[PDB]
């Protein structure tokens, strides 16, 4: 750092950006959240860390559902996650109102990374977003290509992930996924892998409360809210 | 108040029986030849002359005086430039002296080797590499330099942030150097008399030089001079002069030549430019805070030690700190001792880490380790 | 810079430059023997070593130009 | 360190350059009002007097803002003269939509809302003028109001903002009688609570200047005294010191 | 009138205190030894038994050793015993280490134990674990596999008696303390002030289990700052010395250091460091019942008017210190002595506590804003 | 305007021991040097006659060895 | 990296002048909130009454539509700006669509304004966390908080301001199916909850109720007072 870092307008003298850096560090502050994609379908798994038994479970929305092909899980800020996903909602629907067609998930991640890119264009709504956004999307989706997962980042930065982590423990969760993940997993043997993963790098055990499940597959739809099997998918493990 | 009278007593017991109590050949012959033996002042020769002698000697603070050599002297023995001993009452050179050892210079040198290995450092691999090639690979084996034609640093800066390990490094370099290792005392450099420290400076390359490859440690380069503001006022002008001295007797004029000096600061940019330009320093080892793989290396060697379930896992615990220096994990393992010392349990578990987690990092007033805002999740 | 400190003071290290300065002005005017100094700082340097002609020589170093880096490396 | 901006909040969540402007507004002539049954007040010490000022103009910290309303101004001397228009413009603008008198409190409100913002946006600083408004509205009667830079409010029986506040206030406190302040009895409250918040010694009528509102034949008639009105209330509160004589 | 056995036992125990040759050898040795002997460095040892010695005149004349108890404790850099004339080494070297150093080391303690103090107690058990503990119980620590905490900064605002703490450790402590405060490390020579920091630790070392005490670390280390107007400190040097001292190479053996700051952030980071201070204990202003147990303690030894609410104090006013709990108490028994009453009312804590609170003002409009 | 020929008239004029003593003069490097120059005037005035002070020059301090902490 | 700048980060990731906001919500008098059956109760404290000064103008607990009421805890004067433009934007959803505002609804415009000062220089992020509490259409008590930071939450009971932790404490331990049990059981539970981080003033606290199916009425004193002793021969009757 050491100065330079007060704007993106600002270039090191390494030539590296800072405070897009800052915007990524922010994202390990949020819960970890694995995403897994397989022929099946793709799985999301997150840790909800409800902060107090008296707020109510449900306000805490760490996966949430762009469309009915896709849905999203977010580490980082809450307020920037919330202005990128009522983008995704409202394109998805725009590209159905304008073209009649489920749009795709690498083309939802393309245009939510188009409204984070503008950290400064300096010509887009101006006195908007003069900042790098904070908030790490993985997207899940079964699209006509077939399942697919992409990640995108604080920069607007997208690349399809075959198995990803995003959040705190993220690296940790990456390490685990290489051993794990395998071209023939099926859906089912993903998402034990994926809540396999979460309790060992969750400090808290992984009691139905503490972790929240979500998998998109071709035949349902987005069925991203297992409920009471989380119960029942934990307790087998 | 009858309390009070028995200790009174008890003292009035004490003092009864205080009162009550109250009511080699070396010393023998040796002595009487002893007294009458004389003294030899030291004093230090400069020059000799034809015929009769005349050695003219500095005495180290009286006068430069003309003395003939002793009767019972051999001309030969006494030489041009060497200490020797004159009778004050006789004024004759009556004994030679052998050089100064200047024994505050030879204290400094380690002697001892400190029981480090390199092992015990952990989540620096670059960082020990990078010190391997400059203080043991060059004097073990120089023919891998020679092959290629390329010469080694023969200098290193150890800069980081405080705990990072930078001195940890340098004792582990100690134990294993098989080549003499000058620990650097900064306060013994700085002297009341004016350039006396200077003085000393010169000595210690002095002791360099005649031992054969050794690695001198300034840790504490601040302490040294490690600045040349040399304001008009030049408070530091006596320690600015030792500051160059080093720097001088370091590279110019023939350099450290079988030396390599190995420097920690804390603080950098502190540092004068003179100093930092390298030749007199060539490596610059930044030590860094270590990384995930780092954190969990640390602790797992911090925790060997300590008794505590086979489950837990140092990785979950690494993730918890954020940001921690070394010493701030080795902190956290002997706190979650700490914890289970005070609820009497011999077996440590992985609990009592992440209550010392809280404790070493969050407890501390880090303000950013410890979260009241919901900002972000 | 000749030190201001009152009393006590490094006096010792002023009258070193004063002798240097006595052999430097008005002597030597033979030209066999001839003295080259260096500093990193020619700030901390008197105004009375350079004189007029006690070291009237300057010759200024400057950062190695690209040209200069290439040959240099 | 954490000053300049408004916008910049303190590690402490405060606001310097507002909570400085508030403590500005002390540098200023002593304003006070009681909210008296039957009447209402304003008081105001009339200072930097000198013989070659003219004080043609018909009051100075006085103003009224409507036919019902009125406020005395405490603070920057510019900032004022921008907020007493703004102020006489809010309470048309309610006659023109609504064809009636504004209630006084929401002219309180809609002045504070303004000065709320300037504190809100980087660009300017914080408003430096605090003020009190006398009026009396149908919804919930004869009321008295106060400013502050910060931009909040409040509705005070009795209350001071120039020069030695908490002297008149902690003088207010124990004197001002609950229902009992019968206009008369409030004027005579006044004249003391000067005597003592002003330096000025004998508290002479060029000094002081009050302004009385009152509803007559259902029609409010803000009245500002004459000085020979002023005159006499001040010569009976000499009187009384006089009578006090001797029994203190 | 139980005064005077407390006085005598204080005057027999002085007494006491004050109260705490061989027919040829030692005669023999009294006729070697001078009248007036001159104690001189070592620089050079011979085997002949002439050895050089350094002296402040630097005469260094190799000198024959005649020592009857032992001569074998010979050791470069000992401070070797002269005769003023002859000038050989009269025998054992002189063993005592620098005047400044020996004002430090403190043998009595004025305040009692823990019990004095009330309501720190989570700070008490801290202090205990890394200095009365593991002296007390070593095989606790050795079974954990943990090396004990040897540093411990108290930090606090004024008047939470962190002092007091220190004073109690110093009551039960097997350990010899030495109470340095971080501002006597004012040497105006340059260097001899960070060779004091150098001393003071040598001599823990000596003394083995050792408390050092630095009150107000303030002055000697904070924020490392660059010279600047170039006056240069020279007090960054002796903080690095300290430093090096704690943690920079070699090893403290077993010494213990507490430090007691009024501000901590001053405090350079390097100083307050987990190595230098792996314990931090936090004095906080003292809250209800804290300030309860305190405010017994105070009232103990006084009379107590059954009247007196010591609640009602404790509840109404909250922000006085534990120190300023002191303070009312014994204002409250100067005012009750205005009245010619020993007994202590209520009405008289009630007026103390407003005479004693009269520096502190504090806030500004931060009332109506929020 | 005059004040200071009056002062330096007043030392000329004068019987006592008037040593106009401007703030800064034979004064050494010092931090609060007020009292060095008041002590040597008691002295003087005590030898022969109340001594007086004028106070110009009011360069005593500001020495090298000055300057507040921050 | 820097805390003066709303929008440039720091090293760890924080924007720390939002945080700074969170402060002035701490300094602020304590409010707090329970969902009930059918009766959501919100409690606010510190009346501190200042003698010769009206308490109508002060008002912590603002309604903002038939159906949600809210309390602000932080600087008074940016409460009132929020208040205001939540109760327009609930007749402007009624005007956009025939419906009363869900309690969701507002407390995410609520959010979203608070959000919007904290994108950009030049507007200081608002300093209150309001709680709102109403039953939305369909009869369902509901409960929300929003931050000074944007983001809002649904909570069952929750606590902001001065002693919030102490008393989300308190109903950590109290807070039970039964104590919602009853109408009068929620308003006692809220008055012993406020209770404890209120003092032993008692006469200090302002508790109101949403009926759910009625109008939001502010509790009399003498009410207040009536369901105190009431908790208070209760404590006797567990001695
Ligand atoms: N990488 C590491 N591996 C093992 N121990 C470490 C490591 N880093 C720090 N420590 C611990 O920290 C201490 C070593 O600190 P060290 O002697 O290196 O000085 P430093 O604090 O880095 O130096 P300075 O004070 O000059 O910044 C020991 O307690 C050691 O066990
Ligand atoms: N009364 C006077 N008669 C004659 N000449 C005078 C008189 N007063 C002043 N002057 C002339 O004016 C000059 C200026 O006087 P002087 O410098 O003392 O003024 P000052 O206002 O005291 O300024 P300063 O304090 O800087 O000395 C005198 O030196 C003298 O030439």
């Amino acid at each position: 750092r050491s100065e330079y870092d007060r704007g993106v307008n600002t270039f090191s003298p390494e030539g590296r950006l800072f405070q897009v850096e800052y915007a990524i560090e922010a994202i390990k502050l949020g819960s970890t959240a694995i995403g897994i994609q397989t022929s099946e379908g793709v799985c999301l798994a997150v840790e909800k860390r409800i902060t107090s038994p008296l707020m109510e479970p449900s306000s805490i929305e760490k996966i949430v559902e762009i469309d009915a092909h896709i849905g999203c899980a977010m580490s980082g800020l809450i307020a920037d996650a919330k202005t990128l996903i009522d983008k995704a909602r409202v394109e998805t629907q725009n590209h159905w109102f304008t073209y009649n067609e489920t749009m795709t998930v690498e083309s939802v991640t393309q245009a939510v990374s188009n409204l984070a890119l503008q950290f400064g264009e300096e010509d887009a709504d101006p006195g908007a977003m003069s900042r790098p956004f904070g908030v790490a999307l993985l997207f899940g989706g079964v699209d006509e290509k077939g399942p697919q997962l992409f990640h995108m980042d604080p920069s607007g930065t997208f690349v399809q992930c075959d198995a990803r982590a995003i959040g705190s423990a993220s690296e940790g969760a990456q390490s685990s996924l290489q051993e794990v993940y395998h071209k023939s997993m099926t859906l089912k043997e993903a998402i034990k892998s994926s809540l396999i993963i979460l309790k060992q790098v969750m400090e808290e055990k992984l009691n139905a409360t503490n972790i929240e499940l979500a998998t998109v597959q071709p035949g349902q739809n987005f069925h991203m809210f297992t409920k009471e099997e989380l119960e029942e998918v934990i307790k087998d493990i | 108040d009858d309390i009070q009278q028995l200790l009174k007593k008890i003292n009035e017991l004490t003092g009864i029986k205080e009162s009550d109590t109250g009511l080699l050949a070396a010393d023998k012959q040796t002595l009487q030849s002893e007294q009458p033996l004389q003294v030899a002042r030291c004093t230090k020769i400069i020059n000799a002359d034809s015929e009769d002698p005349k050695y003219i000697i500095n005495v180290k603070q009286f006068a430069k005086f003309v003395v003939d050599l002793s009767d019972q002297v051999a001309p030969t023995d006494i030489e041009e430039g060497m200490r020797v001993g004159v009778d004050r009452n006789k004024y004759q050179i009556h004994i030679p002296l052998p050089p100064k050892i200047d024994p505050t210079v030879t204290m400094m040198q380690v002697e001892e080797k400190p029981d480090v290995t390199y092992s015990d450092v952990g989540g620096c691999k670059e960082q020990i590499e990078k010190l391997r090639e400059v203080v043991e690979t060059p004097l073990l084996h120089p023919e891998r330099f020679v092959n290629l034609g390329i010469e080694p640093p023969k200098g290193v800066l150890l800069f980081g942030p405080p705990g990072t390990g930078k001195t940890l490094c340098a004792r582990a370099v100690a134990n294993r150097t098989d080549a003499c290792f000058i620990r650097v005392i900064g306060s013994e450099l700085v002297q009341k008399y004016v350039g006396e420290g200077a003085r000393m400076v010169r000595e210690l390359f002095e002791m360099a030089r005649t031992k054969k490859a050794c690695l001198i440690f300034f840790d504490e380069i601040d302490a040294i001079g490690g600045a040349r503001f040399d304001d008009g006022a030049g408070g530091d002008n006596e320690v600015q002069r030792t500051m160059l001295e080093l720097i001088n007797q370091l590279d110019g004029f023939d350099p450290r030549g079988n030396i390599k000096v190995l420097m920690a600061t804390n603080r950098p940019d502190t540092l004068d430019p003179a100093l930092m330009r390298p030749g007199r320093l060539d490596r610059k080892i930044e030590f860094s805070l270590p990384d995930l793989e780092g954190r969990t290396h640390i602790f797992k060697i911090h925790a060997r030690s300590m008794s505590v379930e086979r489950d837990i896992r140092f990785e979950l615990l690494a993730r918890l700190c954020p940001n921690s220096t070394g010493a701030e994990i080795r902190s956290v393992c002997t706190e979650a001792g700490m914890f289970a010392i005070r609820a009497r349990r011999k077996i440590a578990t992985e609990k009592d880490f992440l209550e010392a987690v809280n404790k070493v990092i969050k407890s501390y007033a880090k303000f950013s380790a410890t979260p009241r805002y919901m900002t972000y999740n | 810079k000749r030190f201001d400190s009152e009393k006590a003071g490094d006096r010792e290290v002023q009258r070193t430059m004063l002798e240097l300065l006595n052999q430097l002005d008005g002597f030597q005017p033979n030209t066999q023997v001839k003295v080259i100094a260096a500093t990193n700082r020619v700030d901390i340097l008197d105004p009375a070593l350079l004189r007029s002609g006690r070291l009237d020589r300057k010759i200024e170093f400057p950062m190695p130009n690209e040209e200069a880096r290439a040959r240099i490396m | 360190r954490y000053d300049s901006r408004t916008t910049i909040f303190s590690p402490e969540g405060r606001l310097y350059q507002v909570e400085y402007a508030m403590e500005a507004i002390g540098h200023a002539g002593t304003c006070l009002g009681i909210l008296a049954n039957d009447g209402v007040l304003l008081a105001a010490e009339r200072r930097n007097i000198h013989k070659l000022l003219d004080e043609v103009f018909f009051s100075e910290k006085i103003y009224k803002l409507n036919e019902d309303m009125a406020c005395s101004v405490a603070g920057i001397t510019s900032d004022a003269n921008v907020l007493t228009n703004e102020l006489r413009l809010i309470a048309q603008r309610y006659l023109l939509q609504y064809q009636e008198p504004i209630p006084c409190e929401q002219l309180v409100t809609a002045l504070c809302d303004i000065k709320q913002a300037y504190t809100q946006f980087g660009g300017k600083r914080p408003f430096g003028v605090s003020l009190l408004y006398i009026g009396w509205d149908k919804h919930y009667g004869f009321q008295l109001y106060q400013s502050d830079p910060s931009g909040n409010y409040g509705g005070w029986k009795a209350t001071c903002i120039g020069n030695n506040s908490a002297a008149a206030v902690s003088m207010l406190k124990q004197d001002y009688k609950e229902g009992e302040m019968t206009l008369k009895s409030a004027l005579a409250l006044a004249i003391k609570v000067l005597n003592k918040t002003m330096d000025v010694s004998k508290l002479s009528a060029e000094k002081v200047e009050i302004a009385t509102l009152t509803r007559e034949n259902g029609k409010t008639v803000i009245r500002v005294l004459k000085q020979k009105e002023v005159e006499q209330l001040i010569k009976k509160h000499e009187e009384e010191e006089a009578k006090a004589e001797r029994e203190k | 009138l139980e005064r005077i056995k407390d006085y005598l036992l204080m005057e027999e125990e002085f007494i006491r205190n004050q109260e705490q040759k061989q027919e040829e050898e030692r005669s023999k040795v009294d006729d070697l030894r001078g009248t007036p002997m001159s104690v001189g460095t070592l620089e050079e040892i011979i085997d002949d038994n002439h050895a050089i010695v350094s002296t402040s005149v630097g005469s260094e004349h190799y000198v024959s050793i005649l020592s009857f108890v032992d001569k074998d404790l010979l050791e470069p850099g000992c401070s070797v015993l002269l005769n003023h004339k002859v000038h050989a080494v009269i025998g054992v070297l002189m063993d005592d280490t620098d005047p400044l150093v020996t004002v430090m080391k403190v043998e009595k303690a004025p305040q009692e134990t823990y019990a004095d103090i009330g309501g720190l107690d989570n700070q008490i058990q801290e202090i205990k674990e890394s200095v009365e503990l593991p002296l007390t119980h070593p095989e606790y620590y050795e079974e954990m596999g943990i090396k004990p905490p040897k540093g411990v900064i108290l930090y606090g605002p004024p008047g939470t008696g962190k002092t007091l703490l220190a004073k109690a450790v110093a009551n039960q402590t097997s350990a010899t303390f030495l109470r340095v405060v971080g501002s006597e490390l004012i040497q105006k020579y340059l260097g001899d002030g960070p060779k004091l920091v150098r001393e003071l630790f040598r001599v823990a070392e000596e003394h083995a289990p050792s408390i050092v005490f630095i009150d107000e670390i303030d002055a000697i280390g904070t924020k490392r700052y660059d010279s600047n107007s170039g006056g240069e400190r020279e007090i960054q040097r002796t903080m690095l010395e300290l430093l090096n001292q704690l943690d920079g190479f070699d090893s403290r053996g077993d010494v213990k250091v507490i430090m007691a700051t009024n501000r901590i952030e001053t405090l350079d980071p390097a100083l307050i460091r987990p190595g230098r201070i792996d314990r931090k204990i936090e004095f906080p202003l003292p809250d209800e019942k804290t300030k309860k147990r305190i405010f017994q303690i105070h009232t103990s030894r006084m009379t107590l008017a059954d009247d007196v609410t010591l609640d009602d104090l404790i509840m109404a006013k909250d922000d006085l210190s534990g120190a300023d709990i002191k303070a009312i108490c014994t204002e409250a028994g100067l005012m009750a002595l205005r009245e010619r009453r020993m007994k202590v009312t209520n009405e008289d804590f009630k007026k103390s506590k407003e005479n004693v609170l009269y520096k502190k003002q504090e806030g500004t409009p931060e009332g109506l804003y929020l | 305007c005059g004040k200071t020929m009056l002062a330096k008239a007043v030392a000329h004029h004068t019987t006592a021991a008037f040593i106009r003593v401007v703030g800064s003069e034979f004064v050494q490097k010092y931090l609060g040097e007020g009292p060095r120059m008041v002590r040597d005037v008691f002295r003087l005035a005590k030898e022969n006659a109340p001594a007086i002070i004028f106070i110009d020059e009011i360069d005593a301090i500001a020495t090298k060895r000055f300057d507040a902490q921050t | 990296s820097y805390d003066r700048a709303i929008t440039v980060f720091s090293p760890d990731g924080h924007l720390f002048q939002v945080e700074y906001a969170q402060e002035a919500v701490k300094k602020g008098s304590t409010a707090v909130g329970v969902r009930g059956r059918d009766i959501v109760v919100l409690g606010v404290e510190k009346k501190s009454v200042a003698k010769l000064q009206d308490e109508r103008t002060v008002r912590k607990i603002c309604a903002l539509d038939d159906n949600v009421c809210m309390a602000f805890a932080g600087l008074t004067a940016d409460a009132r700006i929020v208040i205001n433009r939540a109760r327009v934007e609930c007749q402007s959803h009624r005007l956009t669509v025939e419906d009363p505002v869900t309690v969701e609804y507002i407390t995410r415009y609520i959010a979203s304004l608070k959000q919007r000062y904290t994108q950009s220089n030049g507007r200081r992020p608002f300093g209150i966390s309001a709680l709102i509490v109403g039953f939305d259409f369909d009869g369902t008590p509901r409960l929300y908080q929003t931050d000074p930071s944007g983001t809002y939450h649904a909570w069952k009971a929750n606590a902001i301001g001065r002693g919030a932790k102490s008393v989300r404490e308190f109903l950590e331990k109290n807070y039970t199916d039964e104590a919602i049990e009853t109408d009068d059981l929620t308003i006692k539970l809220v008055i012993k909850a406020l209770l404890e981080v209120v003092q032993s003033g008692g006469k200090n606290i302002e508790l109101a109720v949403m009926r759910r199916d009625q109008s939001l009425k502010i509790l009399n004193p003498e009410e207040i007072e009536k369901y105190v002793a009431e908790i208070e021969k209760e404590k006797e009757e567990n001695e």
